């Protein structure tokens, strides 16, 4: 596994355009969803110079598929996804492939659904756990591909 | 009820003694005991059976649970009202009911029933303190353990519940306890040697024997099908200790077997299912490989069957594909695996040169599966392998022949033309490296398509200055149905400037 360099870190907490055009390709794929979010989502920021920025950002995303990814992922909707989980939760407070194979062979909104049922899952166990430590195995979670 | 649940453990204890016949008629008449001595010798005491897998089994037998016991309990108040009536003139309710907490439906052979917790509780104390488990595996006559093997967590703790039963005379157990095993320690080792040397003679040696090496093989195939990682693991670990460095044993060990195509039938139709289901990359490959050596060509159907299973490979596991060729590490692995591929779909095309129905522009007439067709372009797109290219430029001559149409497609049932080339294979075109690909996406494209291939990134810089100029193109032929498509003219015009550095049409979202 690779972790993220303290000087890819550093770039991003500086958020220099130049910086980010100097990393090479394995750390930007690793920083993607963040950068993609930058470039295509409503800027907070209407400076001049936010855009020159912005433009530079288009210009280092330049290669990616998984920015269209990332796109669908976007294209989903959030508050349907947002208000099931709410009602998933409630319930919880009162598939014959794996999960790896149901997370590829799904689509994105599946995706996020079961992505979002472990990690709720998982932190109602620690909820009821009270500070015991367990572990939780899934083989999504725990596939390198 | 608590006679009835306390009936069940004396009963359970009966036919673990006894087998033969109360064992058995347990098995086949009551669904409940037979469950109850397989929760024993699981020792895996849970509601679903941990030996039945399947969700919407699970899902149906509880369904069916809860409609008997809603049933049952529409019967009890029934009859406690009718009682009430008789005796005492009292109407009965659900909160006002004695005999609903203290009867039950009598239907030990209808569905099977939902266990207490101390009921389940007092039968694993019995299986602990009794080891019927281990009762169950000396009894030899019935072998309830291989009728359930015909789940590596319970087999584990009940092999070491049952340590003495190591051999089993059945050679489907023989290799159960070789995946189980795959002073205490070292005798086990001593054992684990001796009965791989028993498999070895039994595959390999002069007493090697159609059956049971079929038994063998197919118990093996069958567990890597299983869906479990780790029951793969075990079952490729198993037949690398019977028998890419770490797939020799596959690609070299396996084709060096006396009954070697008698059962290369059946290893290739279950590796065609571990192709479906499996994750590694390079358990992929070499299953690639093997099959590219290995596979019947002589049956059309099988034929066609492993094209649309490698076709499956190819378009449904996109992601693993692109693990397999990154192009940060072009290895001849790969290079390899994909000249085996090239080579697979040639003899594929060749086959029918000598569901869709495709006619070729040379006159040749057969009907393919759009997803192998699929398969075979993206192969194309995956590019020339450093090895062997006639097999390349043959399938490109095929699918996309120098200045003459392509072969033109048709629907199976309807006859009518179907689209052989979708927006996003046309991406993967564009975004490819091929000239031919590159213009045979180019022709037919609707402004649109236009606007998400250049939105679109992964693209080289030829295609994006081939974009630009469909576009002007576009712009030149119809710039008011191109602007209405149009939705951010200055996130088009910043992306046509992007590209600039990577005009018409720039000008037109100027204005």
């Amino acid at each position: 596994l690779q972790f993220v360099s303290p000087f890819a870190f550093e770039a991003m907490q500086k958020v220099d355009v130049v910086c980010l055009a100097s990393l090479s390709d394995p750390e930007l794929r690793l920083l993607l969803p963040c950068l993609v979010r930058m470039a295509l989502c409503a800027p907070a920021d209407q400076s001049q110079s936010w855009a020159q920025d912005k433009k530079l950002i288009l210009r280092l995303l330049s290669g990616v598929e998984a920015v269209n990814s990332i796109v669908a992922l976007l294209s989903v909707d959030f508050h349907a996804l947002e208000q099931d989980a709410s009602k998933e939760q409630q319930l919880r407070h009162k598939l014959q492939h794996g999960l790896t194979l149901e997370f590829e062979h799904s689509d994105s909104p599946r995706r996020l659904r079961l992505v979002l049922s472990e990690l709720l899952a998982i932190m109602n166990k620690v909820s009821e756990s009270n500070g015991e430590f367990f572990f939780k195995s899934s083989e999504l979670f725990e596939s390198p591909v | 009820s608590t006679l009835y649940w306390k009936a069940w453990p004396l009963l359970l204890v009966v036919a673990a003694f006894n087998p033969e016949n109360i064992g058995l008629a347990a098995w086949e008449e009551y669904p409940t005991l037979k469950m109850l001595m397989e929760m024993v010798m699981t020792n895996n005491y849970s509601y679903p059976p941990c030996t039945l897998t399947d969700e919407e089994t699970r899902t149906e037998m509880l369904n069916r649970e809860l409609q008997t016991a809603q049933r049952e309990k529409q019967e009890i108040l029934a009859f406690e009202g009718h009682l009430a009536a008789a005796s005492t003139k009292q109407t009965i309710t659900e909160s006002s009911s004695l005999l609903l907490s203290q009867l039950t439906s009598l239907d030990p052979q209808g569905p099977p029933r939902r266990p207490p917790p101390h009921i389940l509780d007092q039968v694993k104390s019995l299986n602990q303190s009794l080891r019927l488990g281990h009762l169950l595996c000396r009894s030899r006559n019935p072998d309830f353990l291989l009728h359930i093997i015909q789940s590596m967590p319970w087999l584990a703790d009940l092999v070491q519940s049952s340590e003495g039963s190591l051999d089993v005379l059945p050679v489907q157990c023989l290799c159960e306890f070789l995946l189980h095993d795959a002073a205490k320690k070292r005798q086990r080792q001593q054992k684990q040697r001796q009965l791989l040397g028993r498999l070895q003679d039994l595959l390999l040696g002069p007493k090697a024997d159609e059956q049971t090496t079929c038994e063998v093989l197919d118990y093996f195939l069958r567990r890597l099908g299983s869906s479990q990682v780790a029951s793969r693991v075990l079952a490729m670990k198993g037949l690398s200790l019977v028998l890419l460095q770490g797939y020799q044993w596959l690609l070299r060990d396996l084709p060096r077997l006396p009954l070697f195509d008698s059962v290369r039938s059946t290893t290739a139709l279950a590796l065609q299912q571990a192709i479906h289901m499996e994750t590694d990359p390079q358990t992929i490959s070499a299953y690639l490989i093997y099959l590219s050596q290995h596979t019947p060509v002589e049956e059309q159907a099988q034929h066609s069957d492993l094209a649309l299973d490698v076709a499956r490979l190819v378009v449904e596991r996109s992601t693993i594909m692109s693990h397999l060729f990154s192009k940060l590490s072009p290895s001849a692995a790969s290079d390899a695996v994909l000249s085996a591929l090239l080579s697979i779909f040639s003899r594929y095309v060749r086959r029918m040169r000598q569901q869709v129905f495709l006619r070729w522009s040379s006159g040749e007439t057969a009907t393919m599966h759009i997803l192998v067709v699929h398969a075979m372009v993206i192969l194309l797109t995956l590019g020339p392998p450093r090895a062997d290219d006639s097999e390349f430029q043959a399938l490109l001559d095929i699918w996309f022949p120098e200045e003459k149409p392509l072969p033109t497609a048709f629907l199976v049932d309807t006859s009518e033309e179907a689209l052989l080339l979708p927006d996003w294979l046309k991406l993967r075109m564009i975004r490819s490296e091929v000239l031919r690909l590159v213009d045979a996406a180019l022709q037919d494209l609707e402004p649109q398509q236009l606007l998400l291939f250049v939105q679109s990134f992964g693209i080289p810089v030829s295609s994006m200055s081939k974009l630009l100029q469909f576009l002007d193109q576009a712009v030149a032929h119809d710039p008011q149905t191109l602007e209405q498509n149009i939705m951010d003219k200055n996130y088009m015009a910043h992306l046509v400037e992007v590209q600039h550095e990577r005009q018409t049409f720039h000008s037109l979202l100027t204005a």
